[PDB]
RNA sequence: UAGGUAGUAGGUUUAUUAAGAGUUAAACCUAGCCAACGAUCCAUAAUCGAUAAUGAAAGUUAGAACGAUCACGUUGACUCUGAAAUAUAGUCAAUAUCUAUAAGAUACAGCAGUGAGGAAUAUUGGACAAUGAUCGAAAGAUUGAUCCAGUUACUUAUUAGGAUGAUAUAUAAAUAUAUAUAUAUAAAUUGAUUAAAAAUAAAAUCCAUAAAUAAUUAAAAUAAUGAUAUUAAUUACCAUAUAUUUUUAUAUGGAUAUAUUUUAAUAGUCCUGACUAAUAUUUGUGCCAGCAGUCGCGGUAACACAAAGAGGGCG
């Protein structure tokens, strides 16, 4: 109970909830060009700098991030009928049936996750553009000089 | 330095002395019999001033101090009376000058060492009536009928729903002759409200007082800043009062500026049923994270806060 | 449930939620809770004594420990250096048993449905109560605002009317009244 | 039901009284135990219902919690619903008709009236 | 509610009776002879009638197969083995060689 | 003092007191030692439970009999 | 437990598994690593939480119950199969029992039970009706998983009655409303003769009740199938009904020379010198018998030892 509280004083545990796209998408371009961004190479530094040998049988540079595409996940995974079929028989039909709703949920689950992504990177940035105007008014206001201040003593030559 | 005491009556009183053996009796006892006075063939005490109730809107409370136990007065020229060696009530030997002239807060304290309960006062039906069709008929906001009267929103809410069962029991001709007695009586048994007495009326400026205030917090300012409420509200990070007692003013039921539309945001789908089946399920949305009974929850049925709740049909339940 | 066992006794002297007349001479005779001449243990003992012997005598105290919330309920008013005059001080800790107050028993108590905690519950539980038009057998079941709770007037009329005398009792008191008006 | 990915329920509760919780876990595990995803809720008992009510034409409810989104994705993907869970979904709309069996035919009954949604 | 009419294999009370199977003969009594009761009792009578649990429960599934005019035998019961189930066939087997076929 | 030299099923020996109006522990007598020490003695440092094993209650005890593993007397 | 480590610390090779490194196997070179902020050794021990206990809190404790993570299914090693076993499989050894005396069978830490060790821990129940698993195209079959019930106050939570109640008998007829009803004669348990009570406590009266009864034929599950099972309320007759969250009023139908039938809750266990709530007083014992968590009681004289009467907690 006493440790309740870091979590929202609720008690049991969930099971990890796991993403429907396990990796950014391409049009995430945003993200791209954050990792293709030029990399520290200093105090902070995040990998070798000119002129030093990375140990022998390892690769220098670090791997490169698997961008998928939306439009390709679906091709390669959910594929339409290319060769349509006379359906006479009873478990052509069922089967059909299913595999027809089955992929159209698959595909709106990935076109919606997508969206929501691109959705929630965009009302990030908004937010920060807000919070730093809000930063920016409160510190003009506070600087704002009030007459109040002259009751308190300023050695300023001094 | 504790000793058990029997609780002996302050005031004094006529005690024990030779006893006849066979009569095994106690003060206590002699006490209870000076207090009540002679018990009569109806089975009543006539002489105490508390066996009846009143009649004049005025409470008839108990007044030890005042009265130095004297409970004994005559049943219809309301004189005092107290006991004589002899063993039967006379007039006392000198008037009593506190019991002559109460004041009013004392005359509406039930209990002697609480001086903070005090009983409240009786709507008329005359103005529960008013109050009924101002607010169904006259359509008046709740706000403004508590406003005119001095009464509580909560309290003319509950006026109104009273109201419209007891017209429905007009209706239905439910109420009987001993109701009516009842009702008389323990109308004449209060004090009525006053809307035009403002120490009659209530406050309608009181709001709950949240944890954040109850703390001090002291800040250092020179001595020319002005400081309000609205600095104060800030400080702590809180909304003005004002705005807080507004928000409670449109909070009523009935009252203006009410909303409740949050809900709206979430999906229910209503399944459909078939000749003969006994249910129907109602799905509604929900989100992964945040639905379904947890694994590894507490289980307090064994402990001693173990929750209890009761369903629509009233039974007991353990949630 | 505690049995009522010694409720009403002079002796004693404790002050119970009824209007029975042994009750009403011992809150007559009752000068006030005496802590003179008491250390500080003694004194917290003699003040749960009284307080709990009148609010919820028919509660275990293993329960009404659970119960009991520490923290108090005050409302402020905004007005008060404007309608002037004279400011008293709130008394908080007379909230220190308002926890009871919002069960079905104390309330029928309250709304003088009933002569005593203990009626009330025994008019809940044989059901003669409805809560929000629903039978409530229960008496710990606690209310929210706004609600609506009823009793049957039969049952309203016993709490708040005399005894009804035995046949023979009536004729005994109806035998005297013929004497005294020949 | 086959498929190492199966959505199926978790009983909670207390003795003589349940309540269900629809979840995606593998078929190896137990059936307590902690899955996937957690996907609702589900009372078996129905809301109870008085007499007045029944006669003015109230039909009792059952309460069933769900994540309309998260049950599409997990359906598409290839997880099997056990049978409880297949009529619960279907009923709702989730799924179709081409879940049915034989043994449950219910097309031919009369209906009194069909699913409808609604933004309480 | 709905009682379906009787058929050649399955004339009677005493037909349906046989021909489910599983010793449900001596309920010939309780039955009576009772077509409409057949079709008519439910679980409750049946125990008040004192028929087993197992025995009423499968004859209310065979009377539903009757009625959605499913096919109406009796099925396999289930049996373990002649060596036994799995959890003591390698002890009977060796016993049974060695004891048998030495 | 009556006090008695017993051995645990444990393998310990200890010392133990008899508290009560008469006793009749003897030699090889199973008992039940609890803790709790006989201030007045040096070296005890348990009791035995009266009303377990071969040593009774005490007899013709009347206040606290739950101590001394005495019976109601019915009376009725 | 003050020095430990020789694949030990690096570098190198080539085998080896999809993949790494002294990880195995080789070579193969350098001397190197870990150490008084505790190495190496030796004991003890299954870890943890959004779980339980406690505290104002940092913390401390537990690891039974609800869930995660390891390691085992008599003990040790090794091998198939596989994508993943040193598998509760095989193979050969250790024990300890059986019957087929044989490349024998079996190790209950699966359920229920039996001995034994303990202060101490259940039923050799019922059903696959529900949720899951396994086989099957289905029909269906199997599930000591699971769901129920049985023992056990081990822990919680509910009810386990409540108004009135200090006594009985006897007094002039020889309806427009009385009312402080008085005299009397008796009776009166245990203490006690007054602030010394037990005690409104008993009986008594008035209302209630889950009390054999009397229909639900609810819900768990529906296309069906209910172990639980003698499963919840309103009535002393049921229901459509003029009443729409509302004992419900209409002598509606068979039986009646207005009710004849209701039945009903009975606490134990500690303590009263102070810490520590308990003043109403007595009897016995007399450093003995005996109390006691601490200070301490008991020498005829005990508020503490055994009682009796009162009394204080918890229930
Ligand atoms: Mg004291
Ligand atoms: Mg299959
Ligand atoms: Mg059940
Ligand atoms: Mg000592
Ligand atoms: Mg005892
Ligand atoms: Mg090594
Ligand atoms: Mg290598
Ligand atoms: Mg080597
Ligand atoms: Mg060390
Ligand atoms: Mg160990
Ligand atoms: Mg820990
Ligand atoms: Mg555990
Ligand atoms: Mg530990
Ligand atoms: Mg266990
Ligand atoms: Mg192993
Ligand atoms: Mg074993
Ligand atoms: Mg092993
Ligand atoms: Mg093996
Ligand atoms: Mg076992
Ligand atoms: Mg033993
Ligand atoms: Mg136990
Ligand atoms: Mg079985
Ligand atoms: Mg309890
Ligand atoms: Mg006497
Ligand atoms: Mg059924
Ligand atoms: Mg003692
Ligand atoms: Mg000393
Ligand atoms: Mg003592
Ligand atoms: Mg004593
Ligand atoms: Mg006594």
């Amino acid at each position: 109970g006493k440790g309740a509280a870091k979590y929202g004083f609720k008690s049991g545990v969930f099971p990890t909830t796991r993403s429907i796209l396990k990796s950014p998408t391409t049009k995430q371009t945003d993200i791209i060009n954050k990792v293709k961004s030029p990399k520290p190479k200093g105090v902070l530094g995040i990998g070798y700098a000119k002129g030093v040998k990375h140990p022998k049988g390892s690769h220098r540079l670090s791997p490169k991030v698997n961008f998928i595409d939306v439009d390709n996940l679906i091709a390669k995974t959910v594929a339409e009928p290319q060769s349509i079929k006379s359906s006479n028989g009873s478990a052509q039909k069922v089967r059909l049936q299913k595999a027809e709703l089955r992929r159209k949920f698959l595909i709106e689950a990935f076109r919606k996750e997508e969206a929501r992504l691109l959705h929630k990177h965009e009302y990030l940035q908004k937010r920060t553009k807000e919070l730093e105007k809000a930063k920016e008014l409160e510190l003009e206001k506070l600087n704002k000089e009030k007459s109040s201040d002259l009751t308190i003593m300023t050695l300023d030559k001094m | 330095f504790s000793r058990r005491r029997i609780a002996y009556p302050f005031y004094p009183f006529k005690k024990l002395g030779r006893q006849h053996p066979k009569k095994h009796d106690t003060n206590l006892k002699t006490a209870m019999r000076q207090f009540l006075g002679p018990k009569n063939y109806k089975g009543e005490y006539v002489m105490n001033k508390y066996f009846t109730v009143p009649t004049n809107h005025v409470p008839n409370y108990i007044k030890p101090d005042l009265e130095r136990g004297q409970s004994l007065e005559h049943p219809v020229t309301k004189k005092p009376l107290q006991l004589r060696y002899d063993g039967t009530l006379g007039p006392p030997p000198v008037e009593n000058k506190r019991l002559q002239n109460i004041f009013k807060d004392r005359l509406l304290q039930p209990f002697p060492s609480n001086p903070h309960c005090k009983t409240n006062y009786v709507l008329s039906p005359q103005l529960k009536q008013s109050i009924f069709e101002e607010i169904t008929v006259e359509g008046l906001s709740a706000q403004q009928v508590s406003q005119k009267y001095g009464l509580k929103i909560p309290r003319v809410e509950a006026i109104v729903k009273l109201v419209s069962v007891e017209n429905s029991w007009n209706r239905r001709n439910r109420v009987s002759s001993d109701l009516k007695t009842m009702d008389e009586t323990l109308y004449r048994m209060f004090p009525v409200f006053d809307s035009d007495a403002s120490f009659k009326r209530e406050n309608l400026s009181e709001i709950p007082v949240p944890q954040k205030t109850l703390a001090s917090r002291f800040l250092t300012i020179a001595e020319s800043e002005p400081f309000g409420p609205v600095d104060a509200a800030h400080v702590l990070e809180l909304e003005p009062a004002v705005e807080t007692l507004r928000n409670l003013s449109t909070v009523g039921e009935h009252s203006s500026g009410h909303q409740q539309s949050t809900n709206k945001n979430t999906k229910v789908i209503y399944g459909e049923l078939v000749e003969g089946e006994r249910s129907q399920y109602k799905f509604t949305n929900a989100k992964v994270g945040k639905v379904g009974y947890r694994y590894g929850s507490g289980n307090r049925d064994n402990k001693k806060d173990r929750r209890i709740g009761f369903n629509k049909l009233g039974q007991m339940v353990y949630i | 449930p505690r049995k009522a066992n010694l409720l009403k006794s002079l002796a004693r002297g404790r002050v119970r939620t009824s209007f029975n007349k042994y009750n009403l001479f011992n809150l007559y005779k009752k000068g006030g809770v005496d802590l003179k001449s008491k250390s500080l243990y003694q004194q917290k003992w003699t003040a749960k004594q009284e307080t709990r012997a009148y609010h919820g005598e028919h509660l275990t105290e293993k329960r009404w420990q659970t119960v009991f919330k520490p923290k108090l309920d005050s409302v402020a008013q905004l007005d008060a250096s404007l309608r002037g005059g004279e400011i008293k001080e709130t008394p908080f800790l007379l909230q220190t048993f308002a926890v009871l107050e919002k069960r079905l028993d104390f309330a029928l108590f309250r709304a003088m449905f009933a002569s005593s905690v203990r009626q009330a519950r025994q008019f809940i539980l044989h059901g003669n109560v409805r809560v929000n038009g629903v039978k409530i057998k229960h008496p710990s079941y606690t209310l929210k605002p706004g609600d609506m709770f009823s009793v049957k007037p039969d049952k309203v009329l016993e709490a708040l009317g005399a005894k009804k005398p035995s046949f023979q009792e009536a004729l005994k008191i109806d035998k005297t009244q013929i004497v005294l008006w020949n | 039901t086959c498929g190492l990915v199966r959505i199926r329920l978790a009983r909670f509760g207390r003795k003589n009284s349940p309540v269900y919780n629809i979840v995606v876990a593998n078929s190896r595990k137990a059936r307590d135990a902690k899955p996937i995803e957690v996907l609702g809720t589900y009372v078996p008992v129905p809301s109870p219902v008085t007499k007045r009510e029944l006669k003015r034409g109230v039909v009792p409810i059952k309460d069933v919690k769900l994540d309309f989104d998260r049950t599409k994705y997990w359906i598409g993907v290839g997880a099997q619903p056990s049978e409880t869970v297949t009529k619960l979904l279907r009923k709702a709309g989730i799924l179709n008709d081409a879940w049915a069996t034989s043994k449950n035919s219910n097309v031919n009954r009369k209906v009194v009236f069909e699913r409808m949604e609604t933004l309480e | 509610s709905t009682i379906p009419k009787p058929s050649d294999q399955v004339p009677d009370v005493d037909a349906f009776l046989n021909k489910i199977g599983r010793n449900c003969n001596e309920l010939k009594d309780t039955f009576e002879n009772n077509w409409n009761n057949l079709f008519q009792w439910d679980s409750k009578i049946l125990k008040e009638k004192g028929v087993n649990i197992q025995q009423r429960k499968y004859i209310l599934k065979q009377v539903h197969n009757y009625r959605n005019n499913r096919p109406i035998h009796e099925i396999k019961l289930g049996k373990k083995s002649f060596f036994g189930g799995e959890r003591k066939r390698k002890a009977f087997t060796a016993k049974w060689k060695a004891e048998n076929k030495q | 003092r009556k006090a008695c030299r017993v051995r645990l099923t444990n393998g310990n020996v200890v010392s133990a007191y008899i508290p009560g109006e008469g006793h009749d522990a003897q030699e090889h007598s199973i008992v039940y030692v609890r803790g709790g020490r006989c201030q007045d003695l040096p070296g005890v440092k348990y009791h035995v439970i009266r009303g377990a094993g071969d040593l009774s209650g005490v007899v013709n005890r009347i206040s606290s009999r739950s101590k001394y593993g005495a019976k109601k007397p019915s009376k009725s």
